[PDB]
C-alpha cells in the first residue's frame, strides 16, 4: 500500500572540481506523494534547490527530481536527505563519483 | 491540449 | 518515429488542512510542456517548453479553465470514493489520472488511453477499443455503470482519437527543432575492486533520449539474470537520461563478462568488455 522511495544521487555531467555542474537527487517508486527531500553540503541544507513537478509511473508510484547548481570540490561532501512515511528516520544517501 | 469533459465518479 | 501526448493528474486530499492538492502535467514524448499546481501563485496553466509559449491568451485561458474543472471533478470523486470504500474523513487519499494518445511518424492515430487510480491502485480504465470500461473492483464498478449510462466513453473517444491527435500534430510541428531528435547513448565501463579477489564491473549509458533502454550482463554466453544490480533509468536534468548496471566478478575473470546496450538511436547493439 505504502511504497518506500528509491534514492539516487548523481551529477548531470561527469564531475570535475572547479567546474560548475548539477547535483541531482532522483526519488522514485514511492507512495503516498508527500515527501521531504533536501540536498546537503557538508551536512547543511543547500537553500536554493529546485524540484520537478510531481508525476508518476505505470505502477502509479511517484517520482521527483531535486536539483541545484553546484561547483564540486573534492573536499566538500554532498548528500541527499529524504524523509517519507515509510521511513522511521530520514535517510541520507551521499554522492559517489561512480554511484 | 486538455480534454474538457468531466463525468463524476 | 512514434510520438505521444499524455496528461498526468494527481489529487491528494488534505483532511482538515484545506482543499486537496492538485498537480497536473502535460508531456509530449518525455518532454514536459505544461503544468498546473494548485499551491502555485499563478493559478493558471503554465508553459514548460519553449515551443508552447507561442500559444496565445485564448489557449492559456482554455487550458486553465479545463485543468481547474478536472481539479473540481477530482474533489467530488475523493469524497465519493471515500464512501465507496467505507473510509473515514480523517485520512489523506489520492486520485491519479493519466490519458493521452499515440501517433506514428506519418501522424496517423495509433492508440488512445485513459487510466484512473485510487491510493496508488487501479480503479477504472478505458479499454483499447475506446468503447468499454474495465473496473478493478466492485466499488469501481459503480463508477463504470454511471459512466456507461452517461456515455462517457463516446465523448472521451472523440478527444482521444480526434482532438488529442490534432493538438499533438500541431505540437510536433511547433517544436520540430527539439521534439524530433533521438540522442544515442554514450557508453563506457568502470572497474571497482571490492577486495583483493573480487571487483565490481559497472556498465554505463549516458545522454540517451528517449528514456527507453536495455542493459544486460552476459558471462560466457549465459545471461546473468540475477547476480546483476540494475538501477532505474534517471533524468540528467537537461532532456537526456542515464542508467548503469553492475556485476561483481572474480578478479582475473573480467574478460569473461560482457555488457550489451540496446537503444533506438543505435544501429547495432553495442557490446562492451573490460
Amino acid at each position: 500500500i505504502q511504497r518506500t522511495p528509491k534514492i539516487q544521487v548523481y551529477s548531470r555531467h561527469p564531475a570535475e572540481n572547479g567546474k560548475s555542474n548539477f547535483l541531482n537527487c532522483y526519488v522514485s517508486g514511492f507512495h503516498p506523494s508527500d515527501i521531504e527531500v533536501d540536498l546537503l553540503k557538508n551536512g547543511e541544507r543547500i537553500e536554493k534547490v529546485e524540484h520537478s513537478d510531481l508525476s508518476f509511473s505505470k505502477d502509479w508510484s511517484f517520482y521527483l527530481l531535486y536539483y541545484t547548481e553546484f561547483t564540486p570540490t573534492e573536499k566538500d561532501e554532498y548528500a541527499c536527505r529524504v524523509n517519507h512515511v515509510t521511513l522511521s528516520q530520514p535517510k541520507i544517501v551521499k554522492w559517489d563519483r561512480d554511484m | 491540449a486538455l480534454h474538457g469533459g468531466w463525468t463524476t465518479k | 518515429g512514434s510520438h505521444s501526448m499524455r496528461y498526468f493528474f494527481t489529487s491528494v486530499s488534505r483532511p482538515g488542512r484545506g482543499e486537496p492538492r492538485f498537480i497536473a502535467v502535460g508531456y509530449v514524448d518525455d518532454t514536459q510542456f505544461v503544468r498546473f499546481d494548485s499551491d502555485a501563485a499563478s493559478q493558471r496553466m503554465e508553459p514548460r517548453a519553449p515551443w508552447i509559449e507561442q500559444e496565445g491568451p485564448e489557449y492559456w485561458d482554455q487550458e486553465t479553465r479545463n485543468v481547474k474543472a478536472q481539479s473540481q471533478t477530482d474533489r467530488v470523486d475523493l469524497g465519493t470514493l471515500r464512501g465507496y470504500y467505507n473510509q473515514s474523513e480523517a485520512g489523506s487519499h489520492t486520485i491519479q489520472i493519466m490519458y493521452g494518445c499515440d501517433v506514428g511518424s506519418d501522424g496517423r492515430f495509433l492508440r488512445g488511453y485513459r487510466q484512473d487510480a485510487y491510493d496508488g491502485k487501479d480503479y477504472i480504465a478505458l479499454n483499447e477499443d475506446l468503447r468499454s470500461w474495465t473496473a478493478a473492483d466492485m466499488a469501481a464498478q459503480i463508477t463504470k455503470r454511471k459512466w456507461e449510462a452517461a456515455h462517457e466513453a463516446e465523448q472521451l473517444r472523440a478527444y482521444l482519437d480526434g482532438t488529442c491527435v490534432e493538438w499533438l500534430r500541431r505540437y510536433l510541428e511547433n517544436g520540430k527543432e527539439t521534439l524530433q531528435r533521438t540522442d544515442p547513448p554514450k557508453t563506457h565501463m568502470t572497474h571497482h575492486p571490492i577486495s583483493d579477489h573480487e571487483a565490481t564491473l559497472r556498465c554505463w549509458a549516458l545522454g540517451f533520449y528517449p528514456a527507453e533502454i536495455t542493459l544486460t550482463w552476459q558471462r560466457d554466453g549465459e545471461d546473468q539474470t540475477q547476480d546483476t544490480e540494475l538501477v532505474e533509468t534517471r533524468p540528467a536534468g537537461d532532456g537526456t537520461f542515464q542508467k548503469w548496471a553492475a556485476v561483481v566478478v572474480p578478479s582475473g575473470e573480467e574478460q569473461r563478462y560482457t555488457c550489451h546496450v540496446q537503444h533506438e538511436g543505435l544501429p547495432k547493439p553495442l557490446t562492451l568488455r573490460w
